[PDB]
């Protein structure tokens, strides 16, 4: 749980850093983009 | 800057372009999508 929370906080700050990805993502391919971007940078959960 | 390529591949992942009406009134309609119109 602690690792998941830290990873999610890092993800949130990253997403804040670049708003372009959020803009282009708010509107199945989304998942594939996620793995191609940070599949291993974050845990499975 | 590798993420740029990933997002480009994502957008390219989506054949004839089809837009969606997002608002309409008084004889005007706004359509999201149709990047090549």
């Amino acid at each position: 749980l602690t690792n998941l929370a830290d990873e999610l906080a890092s993800v949130a700050k990253l997403l804040l850093s670049e708003t372009a990805l959020n803009k282009h993502l708010a509107e199945a391919p989304k998942v594939r983009l996620l793995e191609r971007l940070l599949s291993d940078k974050v845990s499975a959960t | 800057a590798d993420i740029e390529g990933a997002i480009e591949d994502y957008v390219s992942s989506f054949r004839e372009e089809i837009g969606t009406v997002i608002d309409a009134g008084d004889g005007i309609a706004h359509v999201e999508g149709l990047p090549s119109v």
